[PDB]
Parts: C-alpha cells; sequence; structure tokens
C-alpha cells in the first residue's frame, strides 16, 4: 500500500512531497520518483533508499530536489527546493519490488518499480 | 663510444651525438610472424623499406608549467604515408616500433623528461559514465594529447565531451606515475642526453590484430623535473618525436576505411 | 602411473582426470629471469665500466 | 568396498588447498601459446626494477608530481639533513607507494638488501657533493652530518655520470622482518646530507631537484602471502 | 631455487666505480652488497617459492555472491555474468599485469536462511548452477525448458554436503587474456550518423564467458528461503606477461576510470623520520 | 541523447502486429540487460508489461513480447485489440547509476 500527499499550487516558493508506505516495503525496497508533465511523458527524478540511508538524483535536479526519510512512521519525503513554470506537471511515488534475475554488479539484486501511487499534480502559476 | 649513435631504416637516418644507450624493450627486437604462430591463412603484403622508415610528428612544446604529453600506436601514423594507406586498406596489421624522442637543450638549463612505452596504455575517462569515451578522442592522431594536473568531471548532460582525463600522477590510469618504471623507459636529462631511443617488439594476445580498432603501444612523456632556466621571465624549449615502425605485415586486403572525425 | 617427487622426504601424485585443466599445481618450476625488465640494453653494460649518458 | 575411514578436516573448503576437480568443459581444444615478450616469473623479478619514491610529502606537495622531487639549492654548507626515511619498506609512507612496497604490502616477511638511487636533475654547470647515510637502529636517528658518517655511507661526487646508488645492506636481528612497523624488526634510518655544497655559476639556475629510487637485489625474498591495506572497497 | 652467497670483499681502491650510475639508461645499477661495503662470507638459504606468480595466485577469491530464493510463486532464479572486475582484490592482483593466461577452478559455497517465522519449516534444498555459453538462451522462468541442460554444463549442489568445485580450462579466443584493452569494438567509419558505429572503449567482447545461472530445484515451501550462493575463483597453472604498476585510487567501473579517493597518499615531512 | 528515443505513434488494424522500437545508445541497452517497458491509460498509473528483456510480469498476456537487437530493443504486440490503446514508455538503465524513459510512443488502434 502507497499513500500520495494532496494537490498543490505556488509560483516561485518550495514545494515538499510526502509517500507513505507499507513497513515491508519501507523496510527492505527503495523509493523512485517521477514526473509528468501533461501529455509530455515520464521523467525520472531520483531515488531515496531507507534500507540504507542513501539516495541518488537526476542531473536534470541534483541542484534543486533532496529526499529524506522518517524511520518511525514509514514516510520518506521530497523537497524541491525552488519552482518554475515547466514543474507544473504530474508526480509519482514508486517502489521498486521485482527484481530482475540478472545479478547488479556482482553483488546484489536490482529492482525494476512496479508498484506506483496515487500522485500528486502540482502547478506553478500566478 | 656510446654516446653517440646512427639509426638507418629506408631511406631514413637519424645521427644522435649525447644519446643515452637505447633499450630494446623486454630484449626483444621486432620480428615477422613465424610459421608456428600464424592466424590468417592468406598471403601477407610486406611493404619494407616504403613503410618501416623514420616519420616524424608535430613538435610540441615543453614549458615550466606544463604537465606531459600522450601518443598512440599505431594511431599517431594513421596519416604517414604508405603505412598509413597500408594500415586503412587491411583488415589485421602487425609492427614494431623504433621509437626516438628529441629534446636538445643547453648546458645552463636543467629538467628531466620520462619518456615510457606504455602497452595497452588505456586512459580514463571525463564523466561519471564509465567507458564513454569516443573514437575521435582516444584517436587523436600525431598532435597526441596532453596531461592535466587534476581531475574534472564534465558536468554536460545535452553535449557531452567524452573526452580524455589523464591526471599526470595518476598516470592517466590509477597507477603512481613513480611506479610508471617497470615499463620500458629511458629519461631524457639536459645534463646529460638530448634523445631517448625506444626498440619496441609488438605485444599483444594475438599474433595480428585490426590496427584501427586497437592500440598496441602507447609513448608517455612526462617531466619528471621541470624545465628552468636562469632568464625571469620565461622559456620553453621543443620536443620532436620521430618513429619508424618495424616488421609490417598487412593482412586482409579490402576497400579503404575511412574512419569518422570531428 | 605415479609421479613422485620431493618435498623439498617424497610425495606422489595421481592424475585421476583425462582433461589437464583438473591437474593440481605442482611444486615446481622457480626459474627467473630478471635481466629484461632491469637491463634491458641493446649494448651490454658492465656494472663496474663507465656507463656514459 | 574398500573400507575408508574420514580423518578430520573432510568435507571442509580451505582456499589454499591444491586438491583436483571435474571439468566442466571437457576435451577442450586449447588456443596454442605464443612467445609474447616480458613473460614475469617471479614477482621479485619486479621488485628489483628501481622506483622513483615519493620523498618530499609536505602538505602543499602531496598527490602531485612534485612529491618526487627534493630541492636543493647552492646556499652556504650546513649539516643539517636534506631528506630522511626509515627502513620500513612496507609501512613508510613514502616506501610503501613504490612498486617494492606494493609488491612488499602482500607479504608479511621481507629480506634482502636495498638499492638507494639518486639523480641528480640540475643544470651540467652545477656540480655538488652529497653524502647518502644508513644508520642501523639502535641508537638516537642521525640529525647531523657528524652523527650519520659514523654508519654505512657512500659520497657521491655530482659529475658527467648523473646518477649514484647506495646499497644498503642486510643488517638484522631476524632473518626475516615483519612490515607492519614493529620496533623488533625495525630497519633503520636512511638520510642525506651536504658534504661541501652545490656550487652554481652565474646565468645557472640555484634551485636544482633531485629524484630517488628504490629496488631490491639478488638477495632478496618474500615468505608469507597476505592481503594489503592499500585497496577496498565500499558497499 | 637458491639465492646466491653473499662474497667476501677487501677495501678497494681502483678506477671501478660501480656506485656511479645512469638511470637515463632506463637500466638498473645491478648492484650487491660487494660492490660499496666490506662484506663477509654468507651462505644463503633463503628461497622466493613463495614469490613464484603461481605462489601468488595460488588463492581462492570470492568474486560473485549471486541471490536466489525458493518463494509461493520474488527472485526464483538468478544469472550472473561471469567476471573478476566487480571485487577489488582478485582485479588488482590479475592487474599488475597486461595479459594472462591461465586454468581456473570455480567453487560454490552456498548459504540459505529463512526468512519468516510463522509459515512452518522445510526439507533440504537441491541448487542447480547452469553455465551458458555465449549465445545460449538466458531462463526466462525458474522452471523453463532451459534447465534440461542437454549441452550446458550444468553443477547439482544437495545442501550441507561440501562446496562443488569445477575446473575449466584456458577458454579465451585470443592467445592470452587482455585484462585492458586500448581499444573498441567498432570503428565508426565517415557518412555514418551518430546512431552507429559507436562503441565502449575497452570494451572489447561485450559478453567474453557467459553467465551462470543459479536456481532452487525443488518445489516451494510455505516459509520463504532465501539463498546465496558464493562463487570463488582460484588460478592455476598461470602465466603472465607484460607487467604495470599497481593501482592505487578506488576502483571506479570495469574500466580504468576514476572520480574518488583521488588523495591515496598521506602527510609527512621531508625530513622527518 | 539523456531520453531514449522512440516514435511519436504508431497505428494499426485490429488483429494486425505492430512493433514499437527503442533505440538507445552504448551505455544503457547495448551495455545491460534491465531493459523494461510500461503500459499507461489516461488519468492511470502505469502498468509494467516487460521487465526483463524478453521477460513477462504475471498477469500480462502472451501477445506482449520484446527483444533486444544491440543499442536498440523493440516491443511488439501481436494481434492487436482495442484495449491495447495507449500510451507505451521504454525504460532503460545507465552505467552512471541514473535511470531514464523513453518518450512514450501513442497507439492507436483503427
Ligand atoms: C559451472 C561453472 C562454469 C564456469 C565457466 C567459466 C567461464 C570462463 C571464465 C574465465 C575467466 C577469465 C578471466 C580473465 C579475463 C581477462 O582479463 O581477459
Amino acid at each position: 500500500l502507497v499513500q500520495s500527499g494532496a494537490e498543490l499550487k505556488k509560483p516561485g516558493a518550495s514545494v515538499k512531497f510526502s509517500c507513505q508506505a507499507s513497513g515491508f516495503t519501507f523496510t527492505t525496497y527503495d523509493i523512485h520518483w517521477v514526473r509528468q508533465a501533461p501529455g509530455q511523458g515520464l521523467e525520472w527524478m531520483g531515488m531515496i533508499s531507507p534500507s540504507r540511508d542513501s539516495t541518488i538524483y537526476a542531473q536534470k535536479f541534483q541542484g534543486r530536489v533532496t529526499m529524506t526519510s522518517d524511520t518511525s512512521t514509514s514516510t520518506v519525503y521530497m523537497e524541491l527546493t525552488s519552482l518554475r513554470s515547466e514543474d507544473t506537471a504530474l508526480y509519482y511515488c514508486a517502489t521498486a519490488s521485482r527484481p530482475s534475475a540478472w545479478v547488479f554488479r556482482s553483488l546484489y539484486t536490482y529492482y525494476y518499480m512496479d508498484v506506483w501511487g496515487t500522485g500528486t499534480t502540482v502547478t506553478v502559476s500566478s | 663510444s656510446v654516446r653517440v649513435m646512427q639509426l638507418t631504416l629506408g631511406n631514413s637516418t637519424i645521427t644522435t651525438q649525447e644519446a643515452a644507450n637505447s633499450v630494446v624493450a623486454y630484449g626483444r627486437w621486432p620480428e615477422y610472424i613465424k610459421d608456428s604462430e600464424a592466424n590468417p591463412v592468406d598471403q601477407p603484403t610486406e611493404p619494407d623499406v616504403a613503410a618501416c622508415r623514420f616519420y616524424t610528428l608535430d613538435t610540441v612544446t615543453w614549458r615550466k608549467e606544463s604537465r606531459g604529453w600522450w601518443w598512440k600506436l599505431p594511431d599517431a601514423l594513421k596519416d604517414m604515408g604508405l603505412f598509413g594507406q597500408n594500415m586503412f586498406y587491411h583488415y589485421l596489421g602487425r609492427a614494431g616500433y623504433t621509437v626516438h624522442v628529441q629534446c636538445n637543450a643547453s648546458k645552463f638549463h636543467q629538467g628531466a623528461l620520462g619518456v615510457f612505452a606504455v602497452p595497452e596504455m588505456c586512459l580514463a575517462g571525463d564523466s561519471t559514465t564509465h567507458m564513454f569515451t569516443k573514437y575521435e578522442n582516444a584517436n587523436p592522431g600525431e598532435k597526441g594529447g596532453e596531461f592535466k594536473g587534476s581531475f574534472t568531471l564534465d558536468t554536460n548532460a545535452t553535449n557531452p565531451a567524452r573526452n580524455f582525463c589523464p591526471v599526470d600522477y595518476l598516470f592517466g590510469s590509477g597507477v603512481l606515475a613513480g611506479n610508471a618504471f617497470v615499463y620500458p623507459h629511458q629519461i631524457i636529462n639536459l645534463r646529460t642526453n638530448n634523445c631517448a631511443t625506444l626498440v619496441l617488439p609488438y605485444v599483444n594476445s594475438l599474433s595480428i590484430d585490426s590496427m584501427t580498432k586497437h592500440n598496441n603501444w602507447g609513448i608517455a612523456i612526462l617531466p619528471l623535473a621541470p624545465l628552468d632556466f636562469a632568464t625571469e621571465s620565461s622559456t620553453e624549449i621543443p620536443i620532436t618525436l620521430t618513429i619508424a615502425p618495424m616488421c609490417c605485415e598487412f593482412n586482409g586486403l579490402r576497400n579503404i576505411t575511412v574512419p569518422r572525425t570531428q | 602411473g605415479a609421479q613422485v617427487s620431493s618435498q623439498k622426504i617424497n610425495y606422489t601424485t595421481i592424475n585421476y582426470y583425462r582433461d589437464s585443466a583438473s591437474n593440481a599445481a605442482s611444486k615446481q618450476d622457480f626459474a627467473q629471469d630478471p635481466s629484461k625488465f632491469t637491463e634491458p640494453i641493446k649494448d651490454v653494460l658492465i656494472k663496474t665500466a663507465p656507463t656514459l649518458n | 568396498g574398500l573400507p575408508v575411514l574420514n580423518t578430520p578436516g573432510s568435507n571442509q573448503y580451505l582456499t589454499a588447498d591444491n586438491y583436483q576437480s571435474p571439468c566442466a568443459i571437457p576435451e577442450f581444444d586449447v588456443t596454442p601459446p605464443i612467445d609474447i615478450p616480458g613473460e614475469v616469473r617471479n614477482m621479485m623479478e619486479l621488485a628489483e626494477i628501481d622506483t622513483m619514491i615519493p620523498l618530499n610529502l609536505t602538505n602543499q606537495r602531496k598527490n602531485t608530481m612534485d612529491m618526487y622531487r627534493v630541492e636543493l639549492n647552492d646556499a652556504a654548507h650546513s649539516d643539517t639533513p636534506i631528506l630522511c626515511l626509515s627502513l620500513s619498506p612496507a609501512s613508510d609512507p613514502r616506501l610503501a607507494h613504490t612498486m617494492l612496497g606494493e609488491i612488499l604490502n602482500y607479504y608479511t616477511h621481507w629480506a634482502g638488501s636495498l638499492k638507494f638511487t639518486f639523480l641528480f636533475c640540475g643544470s651540467m654547470m652545477a656540480t655538488g657533493k652529497l653524502l647518502v647515510s644508513y644508520a642501523p637502529p639502535g641508537a638516537e636517528a642521525p640529525k647531523s652530518r657528524k652523527e650519520a658518517m659514523l654508519g654505512t655511507h657512500v659520497i657521491w661526487d655530482i659529475g658527467l655520470q648523473s646518477s649514484c646508488t647506495m646499497v644498503v645492506p642486510w643488517i638484522s636481528n631476524t632473518t626475516y622482518r615483519q612490515t607492519i612497523n614493529d620496533s623488533f624488526t625495525e630497519g633503520g634510518y636512511i638520510s642525506m646530507f651536504y658534504q661541501t655544497r652545490v656550487v652554481v655559476p652565474l646565468s645557472t639556475p640555484r634551485k636544482m631537484d633531485i629524484l630517488g629510487f628504490v629496488s631490491a637485489c639478488n638477495d632478496f625474498s618474500v615468505r608469507l602471502l597476505r592481503d594489503t591495506t592499500h585497496i577496498s572497497q565500499e558497499a | 631455487n637458491n639465492l646466491p652467497d653473499t662474497q667476501s670483499s677487501g677495501p678497494a681502491h681502483s678506477k671501478e666505480t660501480p656506485a656511479l650510475t645512469a638511470v637515463e639508461t632506463g637500466a638498473t645499477n645491478p648492484l650487491v652488497p660487494s660492490d660499496t661495503v666490506q662484506t663477509r662470507h654468507v651462505i644463503q638459504k633463503r628461497t622466493r617459492s613463495e614469490s613464484t606468480v603461481e605462489s601468488f595466485f595460488a588463492r581462492g577469491a570470492c568474486v560473485a555472491i549471486i541471490e536466489v530464493d525458493n518463494d509461493a510463486p520474488s527472485k526464483l532464479f538468478s544469472v550472473w555474468k561471469i567476471t573478476y572486475k566487480d571485487t577489488v582484490q582478485l582485479r588488482r592482483k590479475l592487474e599488475f599485469f597486461t595479459y594472462s593466461r591461465f586454468d581456473m577452478e570455480f567453487t560454490f559455497v552456498v548459504t540459505s536462511n529463512y526468512t519468516d517465522a510463522n509459515n512452518g519449516h522445510a526439507l533440504n534444498q537441491v541448487y542447480q548452477i547452469m553455465y551458458i555459453p555465449p549465445g545460449a538462451p538466458i531462463p526466462g522462468k525458474w522452471n523453463d525448458y532451459t534447465w534440461q541442460t542437454s549441452s550446458n554444463p550444468s553443477v547439482f549442489y544437495t545442501y550441507g554436503a561440501p562446496p562443488a568445485r569445477i575446473s575449466v580450462p584456458y577458454v579465451g579466443i585470443a592467445n592470452a587474456y587482455s585484462h585492458f584493452y586500448d581499444g573498441f569494438a567498432k570503428v565508426p567509419l565517415a557518412g555514418q550518423a551518430s546512431t552507429e558505429g559507436d562503441s565502449l572503449y575497452g570494451a572489447a567482447s561485450l559478453n567474453d564467458f557467459g553467465s551462470l545461472a543459479v536456481r532452487v530445484v525443488n518445489d516451494h515451501n510455505p516459509t520463504k528461503l532465501t539463498s546465496k550462493i558464493r562463487v570463488y575463483m582460484k588460478p592455476k597453472h598461470v602465466r603472465v606477461w607484460c607487467p604495470r604498476p599497481p593501482r592505487a585510487v578506488p576502483y571506479y567501473g570495469p574500466g580504468v576510470d576514476y572520480k574518488d579517493g583521488l588523495a591515496p597518499l598521506p602527510g609527512k615531512g621531508l625530513t622527518t623520520y | 541523447q539523456s531520453a531514449l528515443t522512440q516514435p511519436a505513434s504508431v497505428s494499426g488494424s485490429p488483429g494486425q502486429s505492430i512493433t514499437i522500437s527503442c533505440t538507445g545508445t552504448i551505455t544503457d541497452i547495448g551495455y545491460y540487460n534491465y531493459v523494461s517497458w510500461y503500459q499507461q491509460h489516461p488519468g492511470k498509473a502505469p502498468k509494467l508489461i516487460i521487465f526483463d528483456v524478453t521477460n513477462r510480469p504475471s498477469g500480462v498476456s502472451d501477445r506482449f513480447s520484446g527483444s533486444k537487437s544491440g543499442n536498440t530493443a523493440s516491443l511488439t504486440i501481436s494481434g492487436l485489440q482495442a484495449e491495447d490503446e495507449g500510451d507505451y514508455y521504454c525504460f532503460s538503465h545507465r552505467s552512471n547509476n541514473i535511470r531514464v524513459f523513453g518518450g512514450g510512443t501513442k497507439l492507436t488502434v483503427l
């Protein structure tokens, strides 16, 4: 079970996303963030890994975004430090739980995103 | 005496009067393919004096602030006459090399260059994407490339450079530059010698190989001691690199491969 | 068809498989040749002679 | 069936065993070898190659090309040392990252003599003399030329032949030394001093460089394989 | 094998000057202690037997950790592309040299554990390790037809047994394994577009030695069991052909690239001991 | 390049077979087997239809198939039906550990 927090609007200022999941998937699996402008297609935004307190940001948003975790209540957060008019998009929270058969490096399992949240629209306009 | 030397290979002659004693790499002179080691069945062309001759590469400028230079073989001879034409007309090619580096200065100059011959001289990239350096930058021709003092990531995602970033103390490959002396080498120390001579056999895991895809030897020149001179403004001295391919043989004649550029 | 070799007193080895990759590594062939890396010079140097440069 | 008794150590896996094993690709046609130049049969062939020492290692100079250059100058004569070293070739940080020290960090015990080879990279008009010294341990480490001249030393004259070699002899209480910086098997002290000074004429640079090299002799050996501390892999 | 004995030496006063040399030549000055100090006679009994390349490489190194599950339909089979390059120690030891040629002794150490409490217990599992040569079909499911292994080699391992062992010969298509490859797989030709002719630097063959496919042969128990197969790689009959300096900064990828840990040496003063 | 290239729209009659290509480069499709496909309808979260190359999740019908040809990949829908109308997205893994989606392909049924 994956929950997405509300829908928002403001120009310019910072916006904080919230995604809460079940305790097992919070303990074991990484959370991926995906955005989609209307009709324009999916854009990957980054990964947060509460199993090992690690995060990766995409190169388009590496200066702007920051991911955190809330270990006592199985919740992850996604904060965009500034907003632009191109950021008017539907945003997705996704959990990677379909394992690849191919061993990643030689020590790890690779997971595809197969559980997707209800999502959050954010619009950036005056 | 051992300081005076003459090298003659196919209507090219190099004379020197302040040589150190020349290096035959790994004790092995260049040789043709023996019949017990031949993989291809077709008759090789052996161009002899039309290809086995000294070609003079473009001169690089040594400065006090300069970091070092590198070249790839046979890539640096890809435009040099009938050797380059035979390389681009044939699928498989094999050559040893005689490498002559020339750097003359006065008795009042000081400085030392280490000239290193590296088999399979891989160089590190410029980005977080592994193994991403393109053909047009890894095969630069006779202009070669330069080492750099520090590593610098290419931040451009739209138009990535796909270049090398060879750090000089890391020898472009993540190994210590002081430990590069296990490669075949000479030192041009300006108080004693003005030239370095390395004779390189064909070293590969195959008896013959695709020269347009693969480079057997790299030549790296690093300033072990920087160039200095008493004039308060600046100084520059030229470095010239003269290479003769040796025991050339080529297999698999077909139409000319014109590789992509810039 | 056994192979008897001295340990430095003897030990016995029998190869049980037809493939040569199946064999154990031998305690043998300790030979060396350092001259090709340490003295790879065209004209042979003598260590007491003046190595001019 | 033959009556058999299973000894202890049955069904173990020792990572240094020398047993036979079945082949997964039987009757395979192996590609024949060719005479590639440069075949190494012992790792001590690589320790015998002279390899440049990161001697300088100060805060403005470490992890640059300036770590290998020791700066001499034509200043007036003083008995203070130019460079100092400990004979701990796997655990002195000047000597650990040489090719000798990198081979040595895969081993626990070492023995044999060492060659320290120094190259003068000044002008031809610059000449000087130097004292390269080796002090066997058990005393205060030599801080002046007057102390270091009682030890094993070579006087180098900087003439036409630009390089000098100081053979550090094998002087030890034990047959092998521990490589892990233990005081029971410490190797002693190596230092370099001006004897007279480097004399430089006019219109000649006054600062000069000396590069140092290290290599092993033919009496050198190592005997207990181990993993290095130089490499690591994070999660 | 024996080292040369130290010969006795008196004091010297001669034109013979072994101390002076020329590192510009690229020759190491081949001195002994007899050339620079007075020496006594010492019969030398040390040997270089433990420093041979066979002795240097006769150890088993962990190369892969292959996770596999026994579960109610999450990772019921796993495939690992065979390379040594993802573990740093055997990679550094091999990357002392440019070319090599060895037979290889694979060893598989299997461990397994329960992952939940309530749902009962499990019987002893059987593990299949199928070698897939490059071009043989990769399984899509754990019960695919590819596991019939009519021509693929296949080790069946019972849990609780000693670790399974496999020898493979020198399988390389060249006369030596190329640790380093200064080149490309394709040459881009003039008139090709930017989508054609590109290839990775240093890559050579993109699937050089194939892959190992691991499954649990048993049907699912009501409790999920997770198993890890550790693959241990020991070279034997080793020959090596062109020595290189060892790697000084942390590894980054299959190539020679670096990004982090570029300051390996510590700070120590010039005249401190 | 950044984003992986896809054709913008593909049209097909019922009962025919269509192929939707996805061309990347040497560092995502040409190096890794981690190539996947997604299916999206209007307002819906995307559904995974192919996860490894040639491999289907449970519940996805057998008329979806895919393959690799080196530096490019394809998704095949055989015997097209009206419920297959929608947007299809390619997915792959780049060797700098970023993930990349394709440009999408609106498939419409004639
Ligand atoms: C059931 C086990 C089967 C195992 C099959 C092993 C396939 C051959 C692996 C050879 C590895 C060679 C490593 C050197 C490669 C190089 O650096 O060129």
